[PDB]
RNA sequence: CCCCCCC
RNA sequence: CCCCCCC
RNA sequence: CCCCCCC
Protein backbone atom coordinates (compact mmCIF):
# COMPACT_ATOMS: atom_id res chain seq x y z
CA UNK A 1 0.00 0.00 0.00
CA UNK A 2 3.34 2.13 0.15
CA UNK A 3 3.07 2.32 -3.75
CA UNK A 4 -0.34 3.13 -3.50
CA UNK A 5 -0.40 6.36 -1.96
CA UNK A 6 -1.54 9.78 -3.76
CA UNK A 7 2.06 11.53 -4.05
CA UNK B 1 63.86 64.23 -23.94
CA UNK B 2 60.41 63.15 -22.40
CA UNK B 3 59.67 59.89 -20.97
CA UNK B 4 56.34 59.26 -22.68
CA UNK B 5 57.70 56.67 -25.12
CA UNK B 6 58.53 54.77 -21.94
CA UNK B 7 55.58 52.59 -22.12
CA UNK B 8 54.26 48.99 -22.12
CA UNK B 9 50.91 48.02 -21.38
CA UNK B 10 51.59 44.42 -20.51
CA UNK B 11 47.99 43.47 -19.54
CA UNK B 12 46.33 44.76 -22.93
CA UNK B 13 49.50 41.91 -24.24
CA UNK B 14 48.60 39.54 -22.04
CA UNK B 15 45.12 39.67 -23.10
CA UNK B 16 45.38 39.72 -26.48
CA UNK B 17 47.51 37.27 -26.30
CA UNK B 18 44.96 34.84 -24.87
CA UNK B 19 41.99 35.98 -26.32
CA UNK B 20 43.42 36.02 -29.71
CA UNK B 21 43.87 32.10 -30.47
CA UNK B 22 42.49 30.23 -33.14
CA UNK B 23 43.12 26.55 -31.41
CA UNK B 24 40.62 25.18 -29.02
CA UNK B 25 41.40 22.82 -26.31
CA UNK B 26 39.75 19.44 -26.20
CA UNK B 27 39.05 18.42 -22.86
CA UNK B 28 36.93 15.45 -21.11
CA UNK B 29 37.42 13.67 -24.49
CA UNK B 30 36.72 10.21 -23.21
CA UNK B 31 33.65 10.84 -20.35
CA UNK B 32 29.97 11.23 -20.28
CA UNK B 33 27.41 13.26 -18.61
CA UNK B 34 23.71 12.79 -17.86
CA UNK B 35 21.04 14.94 -19.08
CA UNK B 36 16.75 14.50 -19.30
CA UNK B 37 14.54 15.72 -21.86
CA UNK B 38 12.28 18.30 -20.95
CA UNK B 39 9.23 15.82 -21.59
CA UNK B 40 10.17 14.13 -18.45
CA UNK B 41 10.37 17.58 -16.70
CA UNK B 42 7.21 16.46 -14.46
CA UNK B 43 8.91 13.33 -13.04
CA UNK B 44 11.92 15.09 -12.08
CA UNK B 45 10.00 17.29 -10.17
CA UNK B 46 8.87 14.97 -8.17
CA UNK B 47 12.13 13.56 -7.39
CA UNK B 48 13.19 16.81 -6.54
CA UNK B 49 10.46 17.03 -4.26
CA UNK B 50 11.45 13.54 -2.65
CA UNK B 51 14.79 14.32 -1.39
CA UNK B 52 13.90 17.13 0.19
CA UNK B 53 10.59 16.40 3.12
CA UNK B 54 12.71 13.20 4.38
CA UNK B 55 15.71 12.19 6.34
CA UNK B 56 17.55 10.46 3.80
CA UNK B 57 20.66 7.87 4.42
CA UNK B 58 22.86 9.08 1.93
CA UNK B 59 22.63 12.71 -0.36
CA UNK B 60 25.13 12.03 -2.63
CA UNK B 61 23.53 13.15 -5.72
CA UNK B 62 20.78 15.63 -4.87
CA UNK B 63 23.32 17.89 -6.89
CA UNK B 64 22.56 15.60 -9.99
CA UNK B 65 19.09 15.79 -9.02
CA UNK B 66 18.77 19.80 -9.52
CA UNK B 67 20.90 19.48 -12.40
CA UNK B 68 18.79 17.04 -14.18
CA UNK B 69 15.69 19.14 -13.79
CA UNK B 70 18.52 22.21 -15.17
CA UNK B 71 18.45 19.95 -18.19
CA UNK B 72 14.42 19.46 -18.22
CA UNK B 73 13.82 23.58 -17.79
CA UNK B 74 16.64 24.00 -21.13
CA UNK B 75 16.23 21.00 -23.08
CA UNK B 76 18.68 18.34 -23.82
CA UNK B 77 20.16 19.96 -27.19
CA UNK B 78 20.49 23.09 -25.28
CA UNK B 79 22.35 21.61 -22.47
CA UNK B 80 24.13 19.90 -25.26
CA UNK B 81 25.34 22.94 -26.65
CA UNK B 82 26.03 24.72 -23.73
CA UNK B 83 28.95 21.83 -22.52
CA UNK B 84 30.23 22.10 -26.20
CA UNK B 85 30.86 25.62 -25.82
CA UNK B 86 32.07 25.83 -22.18
CA UNK B 87 35.32 23.83 -23.96
CA UNK B 88 34.39 20.41 -23.28
CA UNK B 89 34.14 17.29 -25.26
CA UNK B 90 32.23 15.87 -23.12
CA UNK B 91 28.87 13.63 -24.29
CA UNK B 92 25.27 13.61 -23.17
CA UNK B 93 23.25 10.98 -21.89
CA UNK B 94 19.82 10.69 -22.02
CA UNK B 95 17.79 9.77 -19.37
CA UNK B 96 15.19 7.27 -19.71
CA UNK B 97 11.76 6.64 -17.76
CA UNK B 98 11.63 2.82 -17.42
CA UNK B 99 9.58 0.47 -15.38
CA UNK B 100 9.70 -0.67 -11.60
CA UNK B 101 9.01 -3.86 -12.72
CA UNK B 102 5.74 -5.96 -10.52
CA UNK B 103 5.68 -2.36 -8.45
CA UNK B 104 1.85 -0.95 -9.44
CA UNK B 105 0.89 2.48 -8.41
CA UNK B 106 -2.63 4.06 -7.76
CA UNK B 107 -3.37 4.62 -11.73
CA UNK B 108 -2.96 1.09 -12.21
CA UNK B 109 0.06 1.89 -14.43
CA UNK B 110 3.46 0.02 -14.05
CA UNK B 111 5.37 2.39 -11.72
CA UNK B 112 7.80 4.64 -13.71
CA UNK B 113 11.20 5.32 -12.51
CA UNK B 114 13.93 7.42 -13.74
CA UNK B 115 17.54 5.99 -15.42
CA UNK B 116 19.96 8.87 -15.14
CA UNK B 117 23.05 7.94 -16.69
CA UNK B 118 25.78 7.97 -13.95
CA UNK B 119 23.22 7.95 -10.59
CA UNK B 120 22.89 4.74 -9.83
CA UNK B 121 19.06 3.36 -9.77
CA UNK B 122 19.38 2.10 -6.31
CA UNK B 123 20.10 4.95 -5.16
CA UNK B 124 16.75 6.86 -6.56
CA UNK B 125 14.60 3.93 -5.56
CA UNK B 126 16.05 3.99 -1.76
CA UNK B 127 15.31 8.28 -1.78
CA UNK B 128 11.79 6.89 -3.05
CA UNK B 129 11.20 4.73 -0.59
CA UNK B 130 12.12 6.32 2.47
CA UNK B 131 9.96 9.59 1.06
CA UNK B 132 7.12 7.28 0.41
CA UNK B 133 7.80 5.79 4.01
CA UNK B 134 7.98 9.27 5.58
CA UNK B 135 4.30 10.58 3.79
CA UNK B 136 2.63 7.08 5.00
CA UNK B 137 3.78 8.13 8.36
CA UNK B 138 2.66 11.66 8.26
CA UNK B 139 -0.65 10.42 6.93
CA UNK B 140 -1.39 8.16 9.61
CA UNK B 141 -0.03 10.51 12.32
CA UNK B 142 -2.59 13.45 11.10
CA UNK B 143 -5.12 13.91 8.26
CA UNK B 144 -1.07 18.10 3.55
CA UNK B 145 -1.63 20.38 1.39
CA UNK B 146 -0.72 20.54 -2.14
CA UNK B 147 2.35 22.96 -1.43
CA UNK B 148 4.05 19.99 1.55
CA UNK B 149 3.44 17.56 -1.57
CA UNK B 150 6.94 16.17 -3.56
CA UNK B 151 4.90 17.24 -6.47
CA UNK B 152 4.79 20.63 -6.21
CA UNK B 153 6.70 22.43 -9.04
CA UNK B 154 9.01 24.75 -6.51
CA UNK B 155 10.65 22.10 -4.75
CA UNK B 156 13.20 21.56 -7.88
CA UNK B 157 13.71 25.17 -7.52
CA UNK B 158 14.75 24.98 -4.20
CA UNK B 159 17.28 22.69 -3.93
CA UNK B 160 18.53 24.34 -6.71
CA UNK B 161 18.18 27.74 -4.24
CA UNK B 162 20.33 25.57 -2.37
CA UNK B 163 22.81 25.39 -5.00
CA UNK B 164 23.09 28.64 -5.34
CA UNK B 165 23.90 29.19 -2.01
CA UNK B 166 26.87 26.86 -2.26
CA UNK B 167 27.54 28.43 -6.07
CA UNK B 168 28.04 31.82 -4.32
CA UNK B 169 30.98 30.96 -2.23
CA UNK B 170 32.66 28.93 -5.19
CA UNK B 171 35.59 30.96 -4.89
CA UNK B 172 36.04 30.26 -1.31
CA UNK B 173 36.62 27.67 1.34
CA UNK B 174 34.17 24.03 1.59
CA UNK B 175 33.73 25.13 5.19
CA UNK B 176 33.27 28.59 5.22
CA UNK B 177 30.96 27.63 1.75
CA UNK B 178 28.88 24.75 3.79
CA UNK B 179 28.35 27.44 6.98
CA UNK B 180 27.60 30.50 4.82
CA UNK B 181 25.09 28.24 2.98
CA UNK B 182 23.15 26.94 5.95
CA UNK B 183 23.62 30.32 7.85
CA UNK B 184 21.69 31.98 5.02
CA UNK B 185 19.75 29.15 4.11
CA UNK B 186 17.76 29.26 7.50
CA UNK B 187 17.11 32.88 6.75
CA UNK B 188 16.53 32.88 2.67
CA UNK B 189 14.89 29.33 2.73
CA UNK B 190 12.38 29.84 5.59
CA UNK B 191 9.28 29.20 3.55
CA UNK B 192 10.47 26.06 2.28
CA UNK B 193 12.01 25.06 5.68
CA UNK B 194 8.65 25.82 7.08
CA UNK B 195 6.91 23.44 4.76
CA UNK B 196 9.87 20.93 4.70
CA UNK B 197 10.78 20.82 8.11
CA UNK B 198 13.32 17.64 7.90
CA UNK B 199 15.37 18.84 4.42
CA UNK B 200 19.14 18.35 5.17
CA UNK B 201 20.47 22.01 4.07
CA UNK B 202 24.18 20.88 4.90
CA UNK B 203 24.28 17.09 2.84
CA UNK B 204 22.69 19.16 0.08
CA UNK B 205 25.20 22.17 0.01
CA UNK B 206 27.98 19.41 0.52
CA UNK B 207 26.63 17.11 -2.86
CA UNK B 208 26.31 20.32 -4.95
CA UNK B 209 29.95 21.64 -3.65
CA UNK B 210 31.15 18.34 -4.86
CA UNK B 211 29.07 18.12 -8.29
CA UNK B 212 30.81 22.22 -8.90
CA UNK B 213 33.98 21.09 -8.09
CA UNK B 214 34.04 17.85 -9.97
CA UNK B 215 32.18 18.65 -13.08
CA UNK B 216 33.49 22.03 -14.31
CA UNK B 217 30.90 22.10 -16.93
CA UNK B 218 28.08 21.93 -14.84
CA UNK B 219 29.24 25.40 -13.82
CA UNK B 220 28.39 26.92 -17.18
CA UNK B 221 24.89 25.59 -17.22
CA UNK B 222 23.79 26.75 -14.17
CA UNK B 223 24.99 29.96 -15.54
CA UNK B 224 23.23 29.47 -18.72
CA UNK B 225 20.08 28.32 -16.46
CA UNK B 226 20.33 31.69 -14.50
CA UNK B 227 20.48 33.28 -17.60
CA UNK B 228 17.03 31.56 -18.91
CA UNK B 229 15.56 32.33 -16.05
CA UNK B 230 16.49 35.96 -15.57
CA UNK B 231 14.83 36.54 -19.08
CA UNK B 232 11.70 35.17 -18.14
CA UNK B 233 8.78 37.39 -18.02
CA UNK B 234 7.06 35.30 -15.30
CA UNK B 235 7.88 32.79 -13.19
CA UNK B 236 7.02 31.48 -9.16
CA UNK B 237 8.92 32.75 -6.34
CA UNK B 238 11.57 30.56 -5.78
CA UNK B 239 12.70 31.11 -8.99
CA UNK B 240 12.79 34.86 -8.15
CA UNK B 241 14.77 33.92 -4.66
CA UNK B 242 17.58 31.48 -7.10
CA UNK B 243 17.83 34.49 -9.63
CA UNK B 244 18.52 36.54 -6.72
CA UNK B 245 20.67 34.24 -5.04
CA UNK B 246 22.89 34.12 -8.63
CA UNK B 247 22.92 37.71 -9.12
CA UNK B 248 24.25 37.63 -5.60
CA UNK B 249 27.00 35.96 -6.94
CA UNK B 250 27.78 37.83 -9.69
CA UNK B 251 31.71 39.35 -8.34
CA UNK B 252 32.36 36.28 -7.18
CA UNK B 253 36.12 36.23 -7.01
CA UNK B 254 37.08 39.98 -7.45
CA UNK B 255 35.71 41.39 -4.11
CA UNK B 256 39.68 43.80 -4.46
CA UNK B 257 37.70 45.53 -7.34
CA UNK B 258 34.53 46.16 -5.43
CA UNK B 259 36.19 47.16 -2.60
CA UNK B 260 38.37 49.40 -4.85
CA UNK B 261 35.61 51.08 -6.16
CA UNK B 262 33.95 51.93 -2.60
CA UNK B 263 37.64 52.94 -1.38
CA UNK B 264 37.50 55.78 -4.31
CA UNK B 265 33.81 56.47 -3.77
CA UNK B 266 34.66 57.11 0.42
CA UNK B 267 37.55 59.35 -0.90
CA UNK B 268 40.63 58.32 1.32
CA UNK B 269 43.45 60.47 1.63
CA UNK B 270 46.31 57.48 1.41
CA UNK B 271 45.07 56.95 -2.13
CA UNK B 272 47.16 59.72 -2.87
CA UNK B 273 49.91 58.77 -1.17
CA UNK B 274 53.29 58.56 -3.18
CA UNK B 275 53.51 54.71 -3.18
CA UNK B 276 50.21 54.22 -4.26
CA UNK B 277 50.57 57.20 -6.71
CA UNK B 278 52.99 55.11 -8.74
CA UNK B 279 50.33 52.26 -9.46
CA UNK B 280 47.31 54.09 -10.74
CA UNK B 281 48.40 53.09 -14.10
CA UNK B 282 48.17 49.91 -13.69
CA UNK B 283 45.01 49.37 -11.56
CA UNK B 284 43.52 51.73 -14.26
CA UNK B 285 44.80 49.77 -16.47
CA UNK B 286 42.54 46.28 -14.75
CA UNK B 287 39.69 48.29 -14.42
CA UNK B 288 39.96 48.94 -18.16
CA UNK B 289 40.19 45.06 -18.69
CA UNK B 290 37.14 44.67 -16.96
CA UNK B 291 35.50 47.31 -19.28
CA UNK B 292 36.94 45.29 -22.35
CA UNK B 293 35.86 42.18 -21.65
CA UNK B 294 32.38 43.41 -20.37
CA UNK B 295 29.38 41.80 -18.66
CA UNK B 296 31.31 38.27 -18.45
CA UNK B 297 34.18 39.72 -16.60
CA UNK B 298 32.15 38.76 -13.14
CA UNK B 299 31.41 35.21 -14.73
CA UNK B 300 35.25 34.46 -14.86
CA UNK B 301 35.90 32.63 -11.48
CA UNK B 302 32.20 31.46 -10.84
CA UNK B 303 32.82 29.29 -14.53
CA UNK B 304 36.37 29.14 -13.11
CA UNK B 305 38.07 30.29 -16.49
CA UNK B 306 41.85 30.00 -16.82
CA UNK B 307 41.82 34.06 -18.10
CA UNK B 308 40.50 34.67 -14.72
CA UNK B 309 43.41 36.14 -13.32
CA UNK B 310 44.41 38.72 -15.20
CA UNK B 311 41.59 40.44 -13.04
CA UNK B 312 44.07 40.44 -9.99
CA UNK B 313 45.37 43.37 -8.37
CA UNK B 314 48.51 41.33 -6.63
CA UNK B 315 50.50 43.49 -8.24
CA UNK B 316 49.13 47.04 -6.69
CA UNK B 317 50.28 46.13 -2.92
CA UNK B 318 49.85 49.70 -1.69
CA UNK B 319 46.41 50.04 -3.39
CA UNK B 320 45.64 46.48 -2.06
CA UNK B 321 46.68 47.60 1.38
CA UNK B 322 45.16 50.87 0.97
CA UNK B 323 41.59 49.59 -0.48
CA UNK B 324 41.75 46.76 2.46
CA UNK B 325 42.13 49.29 5.22
CA UNK B 326 39.55 51.51 4.05
CA UNK B 327 37.39 48.79 3.83
CA UNK B 328 38.43 47.53 7.51
CA UNK B 329 37.61 50.78 8.49
CA UNK B 330 34.10 51.10 7.30
CA UNK B 331 33.63 48.02 8.76
CA UNK B 332 33.08 46.19 5.42
CA UNK B 333 36.71 43.74 5.72
CA UNK B 334 34.56 41.57 8.20
CA UNK B 335 36.55 37.90 8.02
CA UNK B 336 38.14 38.97 4.93
CA UNK B 337 41.04 36.55 4.42
CA UNK B 338 43.42 38.63 1.76
CA UNK B 339 46.95 39.10 2.41
CA UNK B 340 47.74 42.97 3.65
CA UNK B 341 50.99 43.54 2.17
CA UNK B 342 51.65 47.23 3.48
CA UNK B 343 50.81 47.35 7.31
CA UNK B 344 51.44 50.40 7.82
CA UNK B 345 49.29 51.69 5.08
CA UNK B 346 46.51 49.06 6.29
CA UNK B 347 46.52 50.64 10.22
CA UNK B 348 46.24 54.11 8.18
CA UNK B 349 43.82 54.07 5.85
CA UNK B 350 42.21 51.97 8.75
CA UNK B 351 42.36 55.42 11.09
CA UNK B 352 41.23 57.78 8.27
CA UNK B 353 37.91 55.14 7.07
CA UNK B 354 36.96 54.93 10.98
CA UNK B 355 37.18 58.61 11.07
CA UNK B 356 35.34 59.46 8.41
CA UNK B 357 32.37 56.97 9.21
CA UNK B 358 32.41 58.53 13.05
CA UNK B 359 31.99 62.02 11.29
CA UNK B 360 28.98 63.24 9.23
CA UNK B 361 28.90 65.92 7.14
CA UNK B 362 26.67 68.02 4.60
CA UNK B 363 27.02 68.47 0.93
CA UNK C 1 46.65 60.36 -11.33
CA UNK C 2 43.01 60.74 -11.44
CA UNK C 3 40.43 57.95 -10.07
CA UNK C 4 38.14 57.86 -13.44
CA UNK C 5 39.26 54.33 -14.13
CA UNK C 6 38.14 53.07 -11.37
CA UNK C 7 34.85 52.17 -11.81
CA UNK C 8 32.87 49.38 -12.42
CA UNK C 9 29.34 49.08 -13.51
CA UNK C 10 27.70 45.88 -12.06
CA UNK C 11 24.38 46.75 -12.33
CA UNK C 12 24.25 47.37 -16.25
CA UNK C 13 26.77 44.15 -16.44
CA UNK C 14 23.91 42.04 -14.82
CA UNK C 15 21.10 43.30 -16.65
CA UNK C 16 23.16 42.60 -19.98
CA UNK C 17 23.52 38.97 -18.79
CA UNK C 18 19.96 38.53 -17.91
CA UNK C 19 18.69 39.98 -21.13
CA UNK C 20 21.52 38.65 -23.48
CA UNK C 21 20.38 34.79 -23.25
CA UNK C 22 19.59 32.60 -26.18
CA UNK C 23 18.01 29.93 -24.09
CA UNK C 24 14.37 29.85 -23.31
CA UNK C 25 13.23 28.47 -20.09
CA UNK C 26 10.59 25.19 -20.51
CA UNK C 27 8.36 25.46 -16.97
CA UNK C 28 4.83 23.92 -16.93
CA UNK C 29 5.53 21.38 -19.46
CA UNK C 30 2.93 18.59 -18.51
CA UNK C 31 0.55 21.21 -17.17
CA UNK C 32 -2.84 22.10 -18.50
CA UNK C 33 -5.09 25.02 -18.08
CA UNK C 34 -8.69 26.25 -19.37
CA UNK C 35 -10.19 28.49 -21.87
CA UNK C 36 -13.29 29.28 -22.93
CA UNK C 37 -13.57 30.39 -26.73
CA UNK C 38 -15.10 33.59 -27.51
CA UNK C 39 -18.20 32.43 -28.82
CA UNK C 40 -19.35 31.46 -25.32
CA UNK C 41 -18.82 35.03 -23.72
CA UNK C 42 -22.56 35.84 -22.77
CA UNK C 43 -23.24 32.01 -21.29
CA UNK C 44 -20.33 33.17 -19.00
CA UNK C 45 -21.52 36.36 -18.39
CA UNK C 46 -24.16 34.74 -16.52
CA UNK C 47 -22.35 32.77 -14.51
CA UNK C 48 -20.12 35.52 -13.70
CA UNK C 49 -23.44 37.30 -12.49
CA UNK C 50 -24.58 34.30 -10.31
CA UNK D 1 50.86 13.11 -4.41
CA UNK D 2 53.62 13.37 -1.72
CA UNK D 3 56.04 11.43 -3.34
CA UNK D 4 56.12 13.17 -6.76
CA UNK D 5 59.53 14.01 -7.94
CA UNK D 6 60.13 17.80 -8.73
CA UNK D 7 63.39 18.12 -9.17
CA UNK D 8 63.56 15.65 -11.79
CA UNK D 9 60.70 16.51 -13.56
CA UNK D 10 61.63 20.20 -13.54
CA UNK D 11 65.06 19.15 -14.94
CA UNK D 12 63.15 16.66 -17.49
CA UNK D 13 61.16 19.57 -18.49
CA UNK D 14 64.80 21.68 -19.09
CA UNK D 15 66.02 19.62 -21.33
CA UNK D 16 63.21 19.13 -23.54
CA UNK D 17 62.71 22.84 -23.86
CA UNK D 18 66.46 23.28 -24.55
CA UNK D 19 66.78 20.82 -26.99
CA UNK D 20 63.43 20.71 -28.82
CA UNK D 21 62.64 24.62 -29.53
CA UNK D 22 59.69 24.12 -31.11
CA UNK D 23 58.04 22.67 -27.71
CA UNK D 24 58.66 25.98 -26.78
CA UNK D 25 55.93 27.14 -29.49
CA UNK D 26 53.86 24.40 -28.76
CA UNK D 27 53.86 25.13 -24.87
CA UNK D 28 52.66 28.88 -25.97
CA UNK D 29 50.26 28.05 -28.24
CA UNK D 30 48.57 25.39 -25.37
CA UNK D 31 48.55 27.87 -23.24
CA UNK D 32 46.71 30.47 -25.64
CA UNK D 33 44.37 28.13 -25.96
CA UNK D 34 43.95 27.05 -21.96
CA UNK D 35 43.46 30.61 -21.58
CA UNK D 36 40.99 31.29 -23.90
CA UNK D 37 38.94 28.58 -22.51
CA UNK D 38 35.42 29.49 -20.96
CA UNK D 39 35.95 26.86 -17.80
CA UNK D 40 38.64 24.89 -16.85
CA UNK D 41 39.69 22.79 -13.25
CA UNK D 42 41.81 24.91 -10.77
CA UNK D 43 44.96 23.29 -12.08
CA UNK D 44 44.22 24.65 -15.33
CA UNK D 45 43.92 28.19 -14.02
CA UNK D 46 47.14 27.94 -12.09
CA UNK D 47 48.69 26.60 -14.87
CA UNK D 48 47.46 29.82 -17.43
CA UNK D 49 49.04 31.99 -14.05
CA UNK D 50 52.58 30.32 -14.22
CA UNK D 51 52.62 30.85 -17.94
CA UNK D 52 51.38 34.53 -17.86
CA UNK D 53 54.17 35.20 -15.09
CA UNK D 54 56.67 34.25 -17.82
CA UNK D 55 55.52 36.86 -20.24
CA UNK D 56 57.69 39.67 -20.20
CA UNK D 57 60.74 37.15 -19.63
CA UNK D 58 64.40 37.65 -20.84
CA UNK D 59 63.23 41.65 -21.02
CA UNK D 60 63.15 42.49 -17.01
CA UNK D 61 65.01 45.71 -18.07
CA UNK D 62 62.29 47.05 -19.78
CA UNK D 63 60.12 46.54 -17.19
CA UNK D 64 62.31 47.87 -14.33
CA UNK D 65 63.28 51.03 -16.72
CA UNK D 66 59.47 51.43 -16.84
CA UNK D 67 59.45 51.30 -13.03
CA UNK D 68 61.84 53.94 -12.91
CA UNK D 69 59.94 56.48 -15.03
CA UNK D 70 57.38 55.56 -12.77
CA UNK D 71 59.33 56.25 -9.76
CA UNK D 72 60.37 59.74 -10.54
CA UNK D 73 64.27 59.04 -10.53
CA UNK D 74 66.49 62.65 -10.51
CA UNK D 75 69.12 60.68 -12.10
CA UNK D 76 66.97 60.28 -15.43
CA UNK D 77 67.36 63.64 -15.71
CA UNK D 78 71.74 63.42 -15.75
CA UNK D 79 73.44 64.85 -18.69
CA UNK D 80 74.66 61.07 -19.71
CA UNK D 81 71.47 59.42 -19.68
CA UNK D 82 69.63 62.24 -21.25
CA UNK D 83 71.97 61.73 -24.25
CA UNK D 84 70.54 58.59 -24.89
CA UNK D 85 66.78 58.83 -24.36
CA UNK D 86 66.25 58.82 -28.07
CA UNK D 87 67.58 55.28 -28.53
CA UNK D 88 65.44 53.85 -25.49
CA UNK D 89 62.69 55.72 -26.87
CA UNK D 90 62.94 53.39 -30.12
CA UNK D 91 63.21 50.29 -27.82
CA UNK D 92 59.91 50.99 -26.37
CA UNK D 93 58.49 52.12 -30.14
CA UNK D 94 59.44 48.94 -31.26
CA UNK D 95 58.20 46.92 -28.54
CA UNK D 96 54.84 48.43 -29.10
CA UNK D 97 55.51 47.87 -32.74
CA UNK D 98 55.41 44.09 -32.69
CA UNK D 99 52.91 44.27 -30.09
CA UNK E 1 -5.32 48.03 -13.10
CA UNK E 2 -3.88 51.15 -13.13
CA UNK E 3 -3.34 51.73 -9.97
CA UNK E 4 -0.95 48.53 -9.51
CA UNK E 5 1.32 49.55 -11.82
CA UNK E 6 4.14 50.47 -9.61
CA UNK E 7 3.72 47.64 -7.72
CA UNK E 8 6.48 45.59 -5.45
CA UNK E 9 9.01 49.07 -6.64
CA UNK E 10 7.43 51.61 -4.09
CA UNK E 11 10.74 52.82 -2.72
CA UNK E 12 12.08 53.98 -6.38
CA UNK E 13 8.35 56.42 -6.03
CA UNK E 14 9.40 57.61 -2.86
CA UNK E 15 12.95 58.61 -3.82
CA UNK E 16 11.61 60.62 -6.41
CA UNK E 17 9.57 61.72 -3.80
CA UNK E 18 12.66 62.40 -1.65
CA UNK E 19 14.21 64.55 -4.71
CA UNK E 20 10.81 66.79 -4.99
CA UNK E 21 10.43 67.19 -1.29
CA UNK E 22 14.49 68.55 -1.38
CA UNK E 23 15.58 67.35 1.90
CA UNK E 24 18.46 68.32 3.23
CA UNK E 25 19.82 64.73 4.25
CA UNK E 26 20.09 64.03 0.45
CA UNK E 27 23.79 65.76 0.76
CA UNK E 28 24.75 63.74 3.64
CA UNK E 29 27.95 62.10 3.14
CA UNK E 30 27.18 59.11 3.99
CA UNK E 31 24.42 59.64 1.37
CA UNK E 32 26.86 61.13 -1.63
CA UNK E 33 28.79 57.93 -1.29
CA UNK E 34 25.69 56.06 -2.79
CA UNK E 35 23.92 58.51 -5.45
CA UNK E 36 25.83 56.96 -8.53
CA UNK E 37 23.77 53.26 -7.79
CA UNK E 38 20.74 55.15 -6.88
CA UNK E 39 21.35 56.70 -11.08
CA UNK E 40 21.68 53.53 -11.97
CA UNK E 41 19.28 51.78 -11.07
CA UNK E 42 16.85 54.53 -12.07
CA UNK E 43 18.83 54.23 -15.35
CA UNK E 44 17.92 50.57 -15.26
CA UNK E 45 14.04 51.61 -14.99
CA UNK E 46 14.24 53.77 -17.94
CA UNK E 47 16.76 51.36 -20.07
CA UNK E 48 13.65 48.63 -19.44
CA UNK E 49 10.89 50.89 -19.97
C1' C F 1 76.30 38.64 -28.51
C1' C F 2 72.07 38.59 -25.43
C1' C F 3 69.85 36.91 -20.85
C1' C F 4 70.16 36.77 -15.60
C1' C F 5 65.57 38.88 -9.22
C1' C F 6 60.67 37.71 -7.01
C1' C F 7 55.78 36.32 -7.45
C1' C G 1 49.71 31.37 -8.65
C1' C G 2 44.96 33.31 -7.65
C1' C G 3 40.76 33.45 -4.31
C1' C G 4 39.06 34.37 0.58
C1' C G 5 33.60 39.15 4.26
C1' C G 6 28.17 40.07 4.29
C1' C G 7 23.64 40.20 1.94
C1' C H 1 17.06 37.21 -1.30
C1' C H 2 13.36 40.70 -2.53
C1' C H 3 8.61 42.86 -1.29
C1' C H 4 5.71 45.32 2.35
C1' C H 5 1.49 52.24 3.03
C1' C H 6 -2.81 54.78 0.71
C1' C H 7 -5.76 55.78 -3.32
Amino acid sequence: DIYQLIM
Amino acid sequence: MSLQGIHLSDLSYKHAILKESQYTIKRDVGTTTAVTPSSLQQEITLLCGEILYAKHADYKYAAEIGIQYISTALGSERVQQILRNSGSEVQVVLTRTYSLGKIKNNKGEDLQMLDIHGVEKSWVEEIDKEARKTMATLLKESSIPQNQRPSAPDTPIILLCVGALIFTKLASTIEVGLETTVRRANRVLSDALKRYPRMDIPKIARSFYDLFEQKVYHRSLFIEYGKALGSSSTGSKAESLFVNIFMQAYGAGQTMLRWGVIARSSNNIMLGHVSVQAELKQVTEVYDLVREMGPESGLLHLRQSPKAGLLSLANCPNFASVVLGNASGLGIIGMYRGRVPNTELFSAAESYAKSLKESNKIN
